Protein backbone atom coordinates (compact mmCIF):
# COMPACT_ATOMS: atom_id res chain seq x y z
CA UNK A 1 0.00 0.00 0.00
CA UNK A 2 0.90 3.59 0.14
CA UNK A 3 1.44 5.85 3.46
CA UNK A 4 0.42 9.39 2.83
CA UNK A 5 0.68 12.28 4.74
CA UNK A 6 -1.18 15.93 4.28
CA UNK A 7 0.97 18.55 5.66
CA UNK A 8 -0.90 22.20 5.88
CA UNK A 9 2.00 25.08 5.85
CA UNK A 10 2.51 27.53 8.73
CA UNK A 11 2.39 31.01 8.89
CA UNK A 12 -0.42 31.80 5.94
CA UNK A 13 -0.98 35.51 5.97
CA UNK A 14 -4.36 36.87 4.49
CA UNK A 15 -4.25 39.41 1.77
CA UNK A 16 -2.32 39.36 -1.69
CA UNK A 17 0.09 35.98 -1.40
CA UNK A 18 3.14 35.43 -3.46
CA UNK A 19 2.57 33.48 -6.86
CA UNK A 20 2.63 30.12 -6.28
CA UNK A 21 2.47 30.62 -2.38
CA UNK A 22 2.82 27.31 -1.08
CA UNK A 23 0.14 26.19 1.12
CA UNK A 24 0.81 22.72 1.63
CA UNK A 25 2.85 19.29 1.40
CA UNK A 26 2.10 16.07 0.13
CA UNK A 27 4.39 12.95 1.46
CA UNK A 28 3.77 9.43 -0.62
CA UNK A 29 5.98 6.52 1.31
CA UNK A 30 5.87 3.29 -0.07
CA UNK A 31 8.01 -0.03 0.64
CA UNK A 32 5.95 -2.09 -2.18
CA UNK A 33 4.81 0.87 -5.04
CA UNK A 34 7.07 2.04 -6.90
CA UNK A 35 4.86 4.82 -7.77
CA UNK A 36 1.21 6.92 -7.05
CA UNK A 37 -1.16 8.86 -9.36
CA UNK A 38 -3.23 11.95 -7.13
CA UNK A 39 -6.21 13.79 -7.48
CA UNK A 40 -7.55 16.80 -5.68
CA UNK A 41 -11.22 16.37 -4.98
CA UNK A 42 -13.56 19.76 -4.34
CA UNK A 43 -16.83 21.21 -5.90
CA UNK A 44 -14.68 22.83 -9.35
CA UNK A 45 -11.84 20.96 -10.51
CA UNK A 46 -10.32 22.71 -13.28
CA UNK A 47 -8.21 20.96 -15.47
CA UNK A 48 -8.47 17.34 -17.28
CA UNK A 49 -6.06 15.86 -14.59
CA UNK A 50 -7.57 16.96 -11.35
CA UNK A 51 -3.99 18.70 -10.75
CA UNK A 52 -5.72 22.46 -10.20
CA UNK A 53 -9.08 22.81 -8.53
CA UNK A 54 -10.72 25.59 -6.17
CA UNK A 55 -11.75 25.40 -2.22
CA UNK A 56 -13.93 27.65 -0.57
CA UNK A 57 -13.47 29.26 3.08
CA UNK A 58 -15.46 27.88 5.52
CA UNK A 59 -16.56 30.69 6.99
CA UNK A 60 -16.44 33.27 4.65
CA UNK A 61 -17.70 30.74 1.66
CA UNK A 62 -15.01 32.54 -0.56
CA UNK A 63 -12.80 30.61 -3.17
CA UNK A 64 -9.53 30.43 -3.91
CA UNK A 65 -7.22 28.21 -6.92
CA UNK A 66 -5.15 25.82 -5.45
CA UNK A 67 -2.81 22.68 -7.29
CA UNK A 68 0.02 21.05 -7.56
CA UNK A 69 3.34 23.89 -7.88
CA UNK A 70 4.67 23.47 -11.70
CA UNK A 71 7.88 22.08 -10.22
CA UNK A 72 5.66 19.17 -9.21
CA UNK A 73 4.06 19.17 -12.27
CA UNK A 74 7.24 18.21 -13.80
CA UNK A 75 8.53 15.55 -11.73
CA UNK A 76 5.17 13.49 -12.72
CA UNK A 77 6.76 10.32 -14.09
CA UNK A 78 3.61 10.12 -16.91
CA UNK A 79 -0.10 10.84 -17.15
CA UNK A 80 -1.83 7.14 -17.30
CA UNK A 81 -5.61 6.63 -18.12
CA UNK A 82 -7.47 4.53 -15.46
CA UNK A 83 -10.29 3.23 -17.65
CA UNK A 84 -10.30 6.55 -19.42
CA UNK A 85 -9.91 8.55 -16.50
CA UNK A 86 -6.77 10.64 -16.83
CA UNK A 87 -4.20 10.43 -13.16
CA UNK A 88 -0.94 12.05 -13.59
CA UNK A 89 1.60 9.56 -11.57
CA UNK A 90 4.77 10.80 -9.50
CA UNK A 91 7.49 8.57 -7.72
CA UNK A 92 6.84 7.38 -4.62
CA UNK A 93 8.76 7.92 -1.52
CA UNK A 94 8.59 11.64 -3.03
CA UNK A 95 7.22 14.74 -1.59
CA UNK A 96 4.83 17.76 -4.02
CA UNK A 97 3.74 21.03 -3.14
CA UNK A 98 0.75 22.42 -3.11
CA UNK A 99 0.08 25.86 -4.08
CA UNK A 100 -2.06 28.71 -4.64
CA UNK A 101 -2.21 28.47 -8.21
CA UNK A 102 -2.18 31.48 -11.27
CA UNK A 103 -0.90 34.78 -10.61
CA UNK A 104 -1.23 36.73 -7.27
CA UNK A 105 -3.91 35.72 -5.01
CA UNK A 106 -5.54 37.96 -2.42
CA UNK A 107 -7.21 35.50 0.33
CA UNK A 108 -9.41 36.39 2.65
CA UNK A 109 -8.54 35.04 6.37
CA UNK A 110 -10.59 31.72 6.63
CA UNK A 111 -9.74 28.02 7.04
CA UNK A 112 -9.82 26.09 3.78
CA UNK A 113 -9.87 22.69 3.54
CA UNK A 114 -8.11 20.73 0.60
CA UNK A 115 -9.06 16.98 0.03
CA UNK A 116 -6.53 14.66 -2.73
CA UNK A 117 -7.34 11.07 -3.67
CA UNK A 118 -3.84 9.11 -3.80
CA UNK A 119 -4.06 5.55 -5.93
CA UNK A 120 -0.98 3.16 -6.41
CA UNK A 121 0.17 3.18 -9.56
CA UNK A 122 2.52 0.21 -11.04
CA UNK A 123 4.19 1.22 -14.19
CA UNK B 1 0.88 -0.54 -15.64
CA UNK B 2 -1.64 -0.78 -13.84
CA UNK B 3 -3.90 1.13 -10.82
CA UNK B 4 -4.29 -0.70 -7.81
CA UNK B 5 -8.28 0.26 -6.50
CA UNK B 6 -7.52 -0.90 -2.98
CA UNK B 7 -4.87 1.31 -2.76
CA UNK B 8 -6.61 4.33 -2.83
CA UNK B 9 -6.70 6.80 -0.22
CA UNK B 10 -8.36 10.19 0.10
CA UNK B 11 -6.80 12.15 2.46
CA UNK B 12 -8.05 15.58 3.84
CA UNK B 13 -6.92 18.61 5.90
CA UNK B 14 -7.41 22.61 6.76
CA UNK B 15 -5.44 25.21 5.40
CA UNK B 16 -5.30 28.76 7.67
CA UNK B 17 -4.52 31.81 6.79
CA UNK B 18 -4.44 34.08 9.30
CA UNK B 19 -5.13 38.17 9.30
Amino acid sequence: DLTVSLIPVSGLKAGKNAPSAKIAKLVVNSTTLKEFGVRGISNNVVDSTGTAWRVAGKNTGKEIGVGLSSDSLRRSDSTEKWNGVNWMTFNSNDTLDIVLTGPAQNVTADTYPITLDVVGYQP
Amino acid sequence: GSFLPNSEQQKSVDIVFSS
